[PDB]
C-alpha cells in the first residue's frame, strides 16, 4: 500500500512484489559393518544349543 | 473504436527472433494498410530499404511520411500483435533503439527512416524471408543536427574522394562524429568508406542539396532583376552582377529543376511524421506521446 | 450469429444526434439524454463510480462523440522561480534546460519571461518577482544563447497551467500540454488563458472576408536591438498565410535590425521565431480583464475556451 502525498513527489502507483523462495536439500549417510560369520549363521540354522 | 492489426505469420518463428522481438516491444513501425489482419510484407520498410537495391533517403522519407504507423504491442510465436497510431488519441511508446538517444518529457519526436545502418535496426527474421526494419524515431533537434551532420560528411567525403587536396579526414570527423543536445554527447556511426558512383545513402540527398546551392546565385540574380536595395546589400556584388545573359530555355529549365530539388528538400527538412511527448520517465522509459 | 447479434447491437449505436423535438416545456428522456454528457469526477462510493461510469474503457459511459480528454504535462520547479499568486490560464513555456539528467524543471510565465528579457508590465513583473537574478542563472548563459540567436529552439512552450499546488521547496505545477484546456476540481469551472495585455497585439485589429470556425493564438518570440520581446498575436487564418502577414509587419523591424547594426556575422541573421498555441473560437474570445494583485493590477487578456495544441518554431525573417 502507499500513502496519497499532498505535497509536490511523483506520485508511486500501484507496487506488487513478486519473490520466489527455493527449497535446500541435505544428503545423509553413515555407514555400518556387519561381519560375513555372523551373516553366514542368519543364513544358517542352528541345531546344538 | 478498436485498432489491433494482429499480422499473421505463415511459417512460425523460432526462440531466438522471439528474444530479438521482446527487446523491441514498444518500438514504431510502418504497416502498409489499416485492416485488421495482414501479411508480413507489409511491415516496416522492407520493401523501400532492402539491401539489395541502393536505398536512398528521398523515397525513404516518402514512404514514411506516406502510410500509417503502428507500435507494437504483443509478440507471440506466430503472430505480431499490434495497435496502429490514429491521430486522435494518445499512445505509450519506448526508446529501445540501438543508437540510444535519451528522451525527454514534453519533446518533439521525429519518426526518421534509419541511417545509423541496417543492422542496427532490424530484427532479421529466418522462417519467413523478411527483415522488420525499424525505423528511427528520435527527438527533433537531434535529427536537424544528426541530419545536418550526415549530409556534410556526406559531402565532404566526396569531396575528399574527388581530391585529396581538398580536406583531412580526421577535420571533418572531429567535428562531425558527435551530436551534441542537452550536454548528452553522442558519438555517430559514420560510413568512412561510402564509395563511388552514389551506390549508398544520402547520396540522392546529398546530390539533390548540392545542385539546389549550385543553382541557387543566378536564381537569385533572376528573382531580384524580376522586381529593392536592401536585397541588393546582404550578398556581396559578384554574386549579383555574374552573368546577366543565359539562354532562355536553359534559364527555365534550371529555375524549375531549382524549384522542385527545393520544395522536396524542403519538405525532407521537416521531418514528415512528428510525434509530440507529454511525460517521459526514464524509470520504465516509457513516453507517452500523441500523433502531431 | 446470434451471439454476434448481440455484440453488433451493443457496438452498433452511435450518439443520436439529430431528434425530433416536440414542445420545449415537455423535457423528455430523449432530450435529456441529448443533453447529458459525462463527467470526468465522482466520489469515490461503489454507486457513484457505477452510475458516472468512470471505469469505461476510452471515454466516460455509464454502463466517439468528438470528445477527447486532455492530456497533462507535469513539471517540478524551484518555487522562486514561479510567483505562486499567478493565475490558472496562463501559457507556460518550459527552457530546456542544458543539465543532463535534471528532474527539476525551469517553467516560465511571460511576466517572468519579461524579466529574463530586459535583464503596468514592469511594474507588475518587479512586484511579482522582486529578484532578477534567480531566474538569470535558470538560462546559465543568457547572454551568449540570445547573442548567437538560438533561443527560439530552446524554449518548448507548454500551453496553460490548469492546477498549481502550492508545495513549499519544489514545487509541482500540472499544466496542458496538449488538447481541451479544463479543469479538474470538484466543482469544475472554467479555465481561461490570461495574456498580458501589453504584450498581446491582435492581427485582424492590425490589419482591420470569411468567418472561420476558430482562430489561432500565436506567441512570437523576437530579437530586436534592445533585446528579445515576448509579443502574442491571435490570428484566425491559418499558418502559412501567417507567415507572411507577420513578415509583411516585421518589415519594419526586419530593415530596423539590418540598419540600427549590420550584420557582419551569421547567426545573428534570423529575426525571431513563431509558434502556434492552440485553437479557440473565434467569435467571443478575448475578453480583456484586470489581473488584480495585491497592491496593484495589470490588464490581462482573458481567452476563454481553449483548444491548447502547441506547434514547433519557425523562423520568421
Amino acid at each position: 500500500p502507499t500513502i496519497a502525498h499532498g505535497d509536490g513527489r511523483r506520485p508511486s502507483k500501484q507496487r506488487t512484489f513478486i519473490v520466489v523462495k527455493n527449497c535446500h536439500k541435505h544428503h545423509i549417510s553413515t555407514e555400518m559393518e556387519l561381519s560375513m560369520l555372523d551373516l553366514e549363521i542368519l543364513h544358517s540354522i542352528p541345531e546344538t544349543p | 473504436m478498436d485498432l489491433k492489426v494482429v499480422v499473421s505469420l505463415s511459417s512460425r518463428l523460432y526462440t531466438d527472433e522471439i528474444a530479438k522481438m521482446q527487446q523491441r516491444i514498444g518500438c514504431i513501425l510502418p504497416l502498409a494498410s489499416t485492416h485488421g489482419t495482414q501479411n508480413v510484407q507489409g511491415l516496416g520498410l522492407g520493401q523501400v530499404y532492402s539491401l539489395e537495391t541502393v536505398p536512398d533517403y528521398v523515397s525513404m522519407y516518402n514512404y514514411l511520411s506516406d502510410c500509417t504507423l503502428a507500435v507494437l504491442d504483443e509478440v507471440s510465436v506466430d503472430s505480431l500483435i499490434l495497435t496502429k497510431i490514429v491521430p486522435g488519441q494518445t499512445y505509450a511508446i519506448k526508446n529501445k533503439y540501438q543508437p540510444f538517444f535519451q528522451w525527454h518529457g514534453t519533446g518533439s519526436l521525429s519518426v526518421m527512416p534509419p541511417v545509423f545502418g541496417r543492422e542496427h535496426a532490424t530484427v532479421k527474421l529466418e522462417s519467413n524471408d523478411v527483415d522488420i526494419v525499424f525505423p528511427m524515431v528520435l527527438p527533433t533537434p537531434i535529427a536537424e543536427e544528426v541530419l545536418q551532420k550526415i549530409l556534410l560528411f556526406n559531402v565532404y567525403s566526396r569531396v575528399v574522394m574527388q581530391a585529396p587536396g581538398n580536406a583531412d579526414m580526421l577535420d571533418v570527423h572531429m567535428h562531425l562524429g558527435s551530436v551534441s543536445y542537452l550536454g548528452h554527447h553522442y558519438e555517430l556511426a559514420l560510413p568512412e568508406v561510402p564509395g563511388p558512383l552514389g551506390l549508398a545513402l544520402l547520396d540522392n540527398l546529398s546530390l539533390y542539396f548540392c545542385i539546389m546551392v549550385t543553382l541557387l546565385p543566378r536564381a537569385s540574380m533572376r528573382l531580384v532583376r524580376g522586381l529593392n536595395l536592401f536585397q541588393e546589400m546582404v550578398p556581396d556584388e559578384i554574386a549579383r552582377i555574374d552573368l546577366d545573359d543565359l539562354s532562355v530555355a536553359d534559364d527555365l529549365s534550371r529555375m524549375r529543376v531549382m524549384m522542385t530539388y527545393l520544395q522536396s528538400l524542403a519538405s525532407l527538412f521537416n521531418l514528415g511524421p512528428r510525434l509530440a511527448t507529454a511525460a517521459y520517465s526514464q524509470e520504465t522509459l516509457t513516453a507517452t506521446c500523441w500523433l502531431r | 450469429r446470434r451471439r454476434l447479434q448481440r455484440r453488433i447491437a451493443g457496438l452498433l449505436p452511435p450518439p443520436a444526434r439529430r431528434l425530433n423535438i416536440s414542445r420545449g416545456s415537455e423535457f423528455t428522456r430523449d432530450v435529456r439524454g441529448l443533453v447529458e454528457e459525462h463527467a470526468q469526477a465522482s466520489s469515490l462510493s461503489a454507486a457513484a463510480v457505477w452510475r458516472a461510469g468512470l471505469l469505461a474503457p476510452g471515454e466516460v459511459a455509464v454502463a466517439w462523440s468528438g470528445w477527447r480528454p486532455p492530456v497533462f504535462g507535469d513539471f517540478l520547479i524551484h518555487a522562486s522561480s514561479f510567483n505562486n499568486a499567478e493565475a490558472t490560464g496562463t501559457p507556460l513555456f518550459q527552457f530546456k534546460q542544458s543539465d543532463p539528467f535534471s528532474g527539476v524543471d525551469a517553467v516560465f510565465t511571460p511576466l517572468s519571461l519579461f524579466i529574463l528579457m530586459n535583464h503596468g508590465l514592469t511594474r507588475m513583473a518587479n512586484l511579482l518577482y522582486d529578484s532578477p537574478a534567480t531566474l538569470a542563472d535558470l538560462v546559465p548563459d543568457f547572454g551568449r544563447l540570445v547573442a548567437d540567436r538560438r533561443f527560439h529552439n530552446f524554449i518548448t512552450p507548454v500551453g496553460p497551467l490548469v492546477e498549481n499546488i502550492k508545495s513549499t521547496y519544489l514545487n509541482k505545477i500540472t499544466t496542458v500540454v496538449h488538447g481541451p484546456v479544463v479543469s479538474k476540481a470538484i466543482p469544475r469551472s472554467t479555465v481561461k488563458v490570461t495574456v498580458p495585455q501589453e504584450a498581446f497585439v491582435d492581427l485582424d485589429a492590425w490589419l482591420s472576408q470569411p468567418c472561420p470556425a476558430d482562430a489561432r493564438l500565436y506567441v512570437a518570440l523576437t530579437y530586436e536591438e534592445a533585446g528579445p520581446r515576448f509579443t502574442f498575436f491571435q490570428s484566425s487564418r491559418g499558418h502559412c498565410q501567417i507567415m507572411n502577414i507577420l513578415r509583411i509587419y516585421y518589415s519594419p523591424s526586419i530593415m530596423h535590425r539590418y540598419a540600427v547594426v549590420q550584420p557582419l556575422h551569421i547567426e545573428e541573421l534570423t529575426f525571431g521565431a513563431v509558434a502556434c498555441l492552440g485553437t479557440f473560437s473565434a467569435t467571443d474570445g478575448w475578453r480583456r480583464s484586470a489581473f488584480n494583485y495585491r497592491g496593484s493590477s495589470l490588464p490581462v487578456v482573458e481567452i476563454d475556451s481553449f483548444y491548447s495544441n502547441v506547434s514547433d518554431w519557425e523562423v520568421i525573417l
